RNA sequence: CACCUCGAUGUCGGCUCGUCGCAUCCUGGGGCUGAAGAAGGUCCCAAGGGUUGGGCUGUUCGCCCAUUAAAGCGGCACGCG
RNA sequence: UGCGAAUGCCGGCAUGAGUAACGAUAAAGAGGGUGAGAAUCCCUCUCGCCGUAAGCCCAAGGGUUCCUACGCAAUGGUCGUCAGCGUAGGGUUAGGCGGGACCUAAGGUGAAGCCGAAAGGCGUAGCCGAAGGGCAGCCGGUUAAUAUUCCGGCCCUUCCCGCAGGUGCGAUGGGGGGACGCUCUAGGCUAGGGGGACCGGAGCCAUGGACGAGCCCGGCCAGAAGCGCAGGGUGGGAGGUAGGCAAAUCCGCCUCCCAACAAGCUCUGCGUGGUGGGGAAGCCCGUACGGGUGACAACCCCCCGAAGCCAGGGAGCCAAGAAAAGCCUCUAAGCACAACCUGCGGGAACCCGUACCGCAAACCGACACAGGUGGGCGGGUGCAAGAGCACUCAGGCGCGCGGGAGAACCCUCGCCAAGGAACUCUGCAAGUUGGCCCCGUAACUUCGGGAGAAGGGGUGCUCCCUGGGGUGAUGAGCCCCGGGGAGCCGCAGUGAACAGGCUCUGGCGACUGUUUACCAAAAACACAGCUCUCUGCGAACUCGUAAGAGGAGGUAUAGGGAGCGACGCUUGCCCGGUGCCGGAAGGUCAAGGGGAGGGGUGCAAGCCCCGAACCGAAGCCCCGGUGAACGGCGGCCGUAACUAUAACGGUCCUAAGGUAGCGAAAUUCCUUGUCGGGUAAGUUCCGACCUGCACGAAAAGCGUAACGACCGGAGCGCUGUCUCGGCGAGGGACCCGGUGAAAUUGAACUGGCCGUGAAGAUGCGGCCUACCCGUGGCAGGACGAAAAGACCCCGUGGAGCUUUACUGC
RNA sequence: GCGAGCUAGCCCUGGCCAGGGUGAAGCUGGGGUGAGACCCAGUGGAGGCCCGAACCGGUGGGGGAUGCAAACCCCUCGGAU
RNA sequence: GUGGUUCGUGGAGCCAUGGGGGAAUCUGGGCGGACCACCGCCUAAGGCUAAGUACUCCGGGUGACCGAUAGCGCACCAGUA
RNA sequence: GCCCGGAUAGCUCAGUCGGUAGAGCAGGGGAUUGAAAAUCCCCGUGUCCUUGGUUCGAUUCCGAGUCCGGGCACCA
RNA sequence: AAUGCGCAGAUACCGGGAGGAACGCCGAUGGCGAAGGCAGCCACCUGGUCCACCCGUGACGCUGAGGCGCGAAAGCGUGGGGAG
């Protein structure tokens, strides 16, 4: 049937994307806390 | 005067439709037409706070008229009187000798042609805005200012009407459509007459979708639900309500006064 | 009563499939009779085989309808998911 | 710091086992080629399948999967020489297509401003934001792979700078416009389609016949100006002018005029059109596929015809149907040796996307997964129509294991003698019925329905006659709707396929709707409608600490809360308790006020403690009201001239003792109540009675036409449902070749009976049976597997829910 | 702190619903009357109207149950301006 | 009305402060645990101030610390697949 | 089967601190009436259900028993 | 008599206000209408009737099954109103 994800670009860059996370304190945190574990990537990859 | 139907089909039975005669223009005044941006009951949290609202036909707001001081002692023509979705009433479409069209609120008996005007001086004619303090005792009137150049809140609704029933220094004695006697400032406007298209209140919406039409969504009882949604919510089989009658928020709903009352206003009343 | 089983022994009835017991429903053998005959009554031997189709109710049971030599009772985790 | 257990952790390797599977029952066969190796790759022929798709084009998503060359370890459910796989190389071209140097929508953000312990929340403008608005490119060819992108032909747009000619020019400001619903719809066209006796074309004459106006193939596409043919939009002038937040000559308003179902201006569509392209079958080409020829190809006539175009068309209706820019006009500063407008020239015209998949092996589902995924095209013939069904074009596919075999059993399917629900909880299932035309059609009804009620008759083909339409012309052709009469053949003419079984009678719910995604679709929710209640507008109410917002840019014919749930006839009594409402008195009552009077220290002046009256709100008490507010709505004894029963009486209690109507009911325990009906037989069903364990009037009472994948009872029709089974088909199961799992598993050399044993033993006792090992089958046992039983109890375990439990907010 | 790319509601903007039936009002004509109501025709084309694809569903049954599938398949069924 | 302190209203002071009231400048004020008297200590309502103290992303030195199931999650292109 | 309530005049019922117990109706006797009612005057019988026990004394207090009324019989 | 109302300030009295219904005297055994029925006062629209005159038409008449219209009170529907 129909699963779970409907991927959609813009909706991945809307909700998970850099300029997304920067303007929530929650989101910035989220940020800090990926760099401090030193991911890779911090924000979901994209492709506009 | 009200359409009824044959019943060719259910809910065709018992439906209802207004009498639209006294309608005169079909699209509305460009110039005089704003967007309304449709809620669905929610707040600017996106957060419902009117339950079961939402759907029903796109509308367009009519800018209309509730303070007719602006223009004192301009005469205008009744061009049109045409259908308003946004309220019970019926709007008139008029246009002021020096050029200005405006949509006011059509009383009871007004038709297309007369003239129009706003002011001390006016006569006591239906149509005429006036000050309260200029317009003879049992006069019955609508669009009422409740203060002076605050506009027009009070019986606006079809078929409407307060009455003016006595005068004391500043304020004058209104009975209101509900009954109630309140005092209101000399100077507050009133345009005269009652408000008309005042068979309103028999339309039978008929069916189920009539109701979602006008943006109303199912209505569910609190006996229908369960504890965690309502105070009604729960039992076994229906169950009476098994307490004072109350509201999803838990207060009581027969006959629970809520007015505030230390309320300023509380000087300015009488009645019920 | 609370002995095995609550780190699980699926619980009524039906259907299918049976198998055993006998305290025998029928058929077979018999004693007594308040047994003329015919039909019974009651007790004895006997478990080889047989022991119907329908209405009602989930029903087991039971009651009816129509037959029958007869429409036996029980046990097998109230046999068998 | 010593491991055997912890349904312990990690890893490795077993068992089941060469076992189940190899992923749609759309289907294959042969020949040639290639290669170490071929059922599986290439090619030919034959066969099957899809064809409102299983074909083609967009969008999203994916991200090199595209093309080529070389490969086969692995991935591929087998194989592989093949690949969506490995290696390498190549490949995606735009002023006009999509998007950005344009607009605004919800929403987001957000100068000003408001709010919040901090983080932050709000917020007019502005900005951002699109599958909406605006805006200039069509068609062929070319590549292994891109093309509206390169090329060719023809055609446009914007910016800059020049000329030339015009005009008071000129905004982010004023106005017009953009600009709008649903349903139905006229005319004229276009796409698209069919026919042709005509134009063109290789060829063919088979097998009995046919050299014929024979068969087969094709007969077009893009196109500026100008012309037509349709349609859409729009009145022209003059005065007055206080409105459009300055100013307008513009708009609006007023008054004059001329004009008026038009015209004339425009604007779009369609046709023609310079020119430019295409151009079959077949046949020969060697391509996995394209080329050559057919050819100087022809390129016409008729008919059907949109749902598409003219389009802001028209009519009706109520629920009353975005915005902003581009665009036009108007004026303000400013400037008018500027500027703008109109043509014509030359120049200038950037960023990003563009491969390939894209109903799927490339997206979402861990898989090359029988699932899921939005827009457009979607031909032909027939069937009443149609996107329906059957076949079929273009195109695409045979589903990435096969070969046999011909058991049980399983699944999917076909038929069945006689019977026809006897099956069973239940006609579950399957059957029957089925389209169109015509005849006909009851109770009841809210007059619409019920109705497709029910039940019938017809349906093919041939010849003769014959009436209308549309198109041509009034005429022929081509279509479309028919009507009459003769006759032909079969068991059968909606000859295949798609296509209701019907009646009667109850319960519940008025109705179409809605719901437990994934065991409940319902009598549950909703619903129009009825009542109660709140709420005078900075409304009540809801969200938020707040600002603020919703309510509502609404105003008592309105909004919120509660119940009841079309409609019909109705909704009785009880206000003692609880709740809500009203009570300017009284009692009580907290802080506060007030201080009689006591007290501690000081030598005192003092300082400092308590503190009685009395004045003190809401609340409670108290007095009333209130039932579509929470709710409630009796007992015992007696009595009538046969009995029986009790209209009548007595008396106890209560706030008052259940009215109409209904009643063994979705309520009736006793119960299969008793009577009637149906049946041969009826714990069901229907009608009744009333003894109502334990109905009863808006948690509504009793009815009600119509509706229902609801639930019950009856019957007809018809059946493999059954007596009661049989045969057959295919997909599996079986054998062979290839690949090869799973739960489970203390170890096993794992029989029966009667006992015993923790009370149901392969494992102990006695006895009895019994050569070793497999294969196809069945399920009685291994208290078989699966899940630390969901029932039950326990734990001073946990959670959801309630209230006149406690305590708080 | 992260989640409405599933799901529920609402808001903005677009799109979809083959083909049949039924035949409300209104018109227009005729009758009717003092005038009407009303009646009959024809036209008209309304409806949470009817049949039925797409599309949205999920009624009954069978299959499936280490599945093709962690909700599927077949027949059947509901809605379809 | 509260917080802090050992101080949970307690005989409850001291320091802090949301609300109300509201002074004085040395013969002035605060404190020594209700209060008063005595006797003492201190000088509120302005500010700055090294060191001794805390920690370990990093550098070094050590180990009756580990030795690839240990030791950091990572000894290996790991916050990776 | 398991709990609670009651039993008093002929009927329906109050009642008690442990001593001689009343109400209403019915019934009886008188009155009024032509005669019945209704009205008026006057009149209780009670072994306070059975049985045991506490008392000086029990309808009263207690324990059982008959009888009646009410509530219960759940997961299963 | 009691229910009821009343020191929470009633009745009785004055003043202000709201509201609905019905129209005293005139008024009569009177008038009008076909009946049911009609009563303050003002206006508008409108029916019948009588009289005077003897002018017009010229039997155009009377009755009237059905049909159609009106029809006190009570009652019913949708709304409004609600003092007695
Ligand atoms: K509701
Ligand atoms: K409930
Ligand atoms: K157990
Ligand atoms: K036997
Ligand atoms: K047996
Ligand atoms: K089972
Ligand atoms: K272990
Ligand atoms: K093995
Ligand atoms: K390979
Ligand atoms: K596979
Ligand atoms: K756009
Ligand atoms: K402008
Ligand atoms: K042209
Ligand atoms: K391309
Ligand atoms: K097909
Ligand atoms: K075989
Ligand atoms: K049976
Ligand atoms: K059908
Ligand atoms: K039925
Ligand atoms: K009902
Ligand atoms: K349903
Ligand atoms: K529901
Ligand atoms: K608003
Ligand atoms: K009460
Ligand atoms: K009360
Ligand atoms: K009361
Ligand atoms: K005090
Ligand atoms: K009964
Ligand atoms: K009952
Ligand atoms: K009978
Ligand atoms: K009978
Ligand atoms: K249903
Ligand atoms: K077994
Ligand atoms: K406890
Ligand atoms: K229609
Ligand atoms: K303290
Ligand atoms: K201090
Ligand atoms: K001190
Ligand atoms: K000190
Ligand atoms: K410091
Ligand atoms: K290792
Ligand atoms: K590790
Ligand atoms: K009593
Ligand atoms: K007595
Ligand atoms: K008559
Ligand atoms: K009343
Ligand atoms: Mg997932
Ligand atoms: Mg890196
Ligand atoms: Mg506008
Ligand atoms: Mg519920
Ligand atoms: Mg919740
Ligand atoms: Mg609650
Ligand atoms: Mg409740
Ligand atoms: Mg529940
Ligand atoms: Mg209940
Ligand atoms: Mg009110
Ligand atoms: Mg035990
Ligand atoms: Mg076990
Ligand atoms: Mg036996
Ligand atoms: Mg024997
Ligand atoms: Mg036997
Ligand atoms: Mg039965
Ligand atoms: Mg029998
Ligand atoms: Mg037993
Ligand atoms: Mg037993
Ligand atoms: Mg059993
Ligand atoms: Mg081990
Ligand atoms: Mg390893
Ligand atoms: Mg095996
Ligand atoms: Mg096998
Ligand atoms: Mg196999
Ligand atoms: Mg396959
Ligand atoms: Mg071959
Ligand atoms: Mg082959
Ligand atoms: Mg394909
Ligand atoms: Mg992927
Ligand atoms: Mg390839
Ligand atoms: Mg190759
Ligand atoms: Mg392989
Ligand atoms: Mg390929
Ligand atoms: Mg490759
Ligand atoms: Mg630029
Ligand atoms: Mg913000
Ligand atoms: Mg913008
Ligand atoms: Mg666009
Ligand atoms: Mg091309
Ligand atoms: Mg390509
Ligand atoms: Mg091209
Ligand atoms: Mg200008
Ligand atoms: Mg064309
Ligand atoms: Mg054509
Ligand atoms: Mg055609
Ligand atoms: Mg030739
Ligand atoms: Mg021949
Ligand atoms: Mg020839
Ligand atoms: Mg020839
Ligand atoms: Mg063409
Ligand atoms: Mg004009
Ligand atoms: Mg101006
Ligand atoms: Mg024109
Ligand atoms: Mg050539
Ligand atoms: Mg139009
Ligand atoms: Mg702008
Ligand atoms: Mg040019
Ligand atoms: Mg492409
Ligand atoms: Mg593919
Ligand atoms: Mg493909
Ligand atoms: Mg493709
Ligand atoms: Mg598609
Ligand atoms: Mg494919
Ligand atoms: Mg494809
Ligand atoms: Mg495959
Ligand atoms: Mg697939
Ligand atoms: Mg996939
Ligand atoms: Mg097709
Ligand atoms: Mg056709
Ligand atoms: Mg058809
Ligand atoms: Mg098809
Ligand atoms: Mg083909
Ligand atoms: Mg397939
Ligand atoms: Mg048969
Ligand atoms: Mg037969
Ligand atoms: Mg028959
Ligand atoms: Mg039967
Ligand atoms: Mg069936
Ligand atoms: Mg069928
Ligand atoms: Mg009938
Ligand atoms: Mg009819
Ligand atoms: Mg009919
Ligand atoms: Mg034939
Ligand atoms: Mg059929
Ligand atoms: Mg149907
Ligand atoms: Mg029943
Ligand atoms: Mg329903
Ligand atoms: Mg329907
Ligand atoms: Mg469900
Ligand atoms: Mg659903
Ligand atoms: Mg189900
Ligand atoms: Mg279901
Ligand atoms: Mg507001
Ligand atoms: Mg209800
Ligand atoms: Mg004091
Ligand atoms: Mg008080
Ligand atoms: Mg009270
Ligand atoms: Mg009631
Ligand atoms: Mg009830
Ligand atoms: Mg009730
Ligand atoms: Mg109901
Ligand atoms: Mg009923
Ligand atoms: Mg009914
Ligand atoms: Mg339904
Ligand atoms: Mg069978
Ligand atoms: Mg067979
Ligand atoms: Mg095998
Ligand atoms: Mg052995
Ligand atoms: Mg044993
Ligand atoms: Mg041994
Ligand atoms: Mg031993
Ligand atoms: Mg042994
Ligand atoms: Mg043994
Ligand atoms: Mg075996
Ligand atoms: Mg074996
Ligand atoms: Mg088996
Ligand atoms: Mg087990
Ligand atoms: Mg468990
Ligand atoms: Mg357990
Ligand atoms: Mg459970
Ligand atoms: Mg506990
Ligand atoms: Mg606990
Ligand atoms: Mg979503
Ligand atoms: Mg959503
Ligand atoms: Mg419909
Ligand atoms: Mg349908
Ligand atoms: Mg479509
Ligand atoms: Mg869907
Ligand atoms: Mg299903
Ligand atoms: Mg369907
Ligand atoms: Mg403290
Ligand atoms: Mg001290
Ligand atoms: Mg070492
Ligand atoms: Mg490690
Ligand atoms: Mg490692
Ligand atoms: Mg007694
Ligand atoms: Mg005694
Ligand atoms: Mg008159
Ligand atoms: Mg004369
Ligand atoms: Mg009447
Ligand atoms: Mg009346
Ligand atoms: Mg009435
Ligand atoms: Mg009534
Ligand atoms: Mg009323």
């Amino acid at each position: 049937m129909k699963r779970t994800w409907q991927p959609n670009r813009r909706k991945r860059a809307k909700t998970h994307g850099f300029r997304a996370r920067m303007r929530t304190p929650g989101g910035r945190k989220v940020l800090k806390r990926r760099r401090q574990k030193g991911r890779w990537r911090l924000t979901p990859a994209v492709r506009k | 005067a009200v359409k009824k139907f044959k019943p060719y089909t259910p809910s065709r039975r018992f439906m209802t439709v207004a009498d639209f005669s006294e309608i005169t223009k079909t699209e509305p005044e460009k110039s005089l037409v704003k967007p309304l941006k449709k809620t669905g009951g929610r707040n600017n949290q996106g957060r419902i706070t009117v339950r079961f609202r939402g759907g029903g036909h796109k509308r367009l707001y009519r800018i209309i008229d509730f303070k007719r001081w602006d223009k004192v002692g301009i005469p205008a023509k009744v061009a049109a009187i045409e259908y308003d979705p946004n309220r019970s009433a019926r709007i008139a479409l008029l246009h002021y000798v020096d050029g200005e069209k405006r949509y006011i609120i059509a009383p009871d008996g007004l038709q297309v042609g007369q003239q129009v005007v706003a002011g001390p001086d006016a006569p006591i004619q239906v149509g005429n805005a006036l000050p309260l303090r200029f317009i003879p005792v049992g006069t019955v009137v609508h669009a009422v200012e409740l203060e002076p150049k605050k506009g027009a809140k009070l019986a606006r609704a079809a078929g409407t009407s307060a009455q003016i029933q006595g005068r004391e220094g500043d304020y004058v004695i209104l009975r209101l459509p509900s009954g109630e006697l309140r005092k209101v400032h000399g100077e507050c406007y009133a345009t005269v007459g009652a408000v008309g298209n005042a068979d309103h209140k028999n339309i039978v919406l008929g069916k189920a979708g009539r109701s979602r039409w006008l943006g109303r969504r199912p209505h569910v009882r609190g006996a229908a639900m369960n504890p965690v949604d309502h105070p009604h919510g729960g039992g076994e089989g229906r169950a009476p309500r098994g307490r004072p009658p109350a509201s999803p928020w838990g207060w009581q709903t027969k006959g629970l006064k809520t007015r505030k009352r230390r309320k300023p206003s509380s000087r300015f009343i009488i009645a019920r």
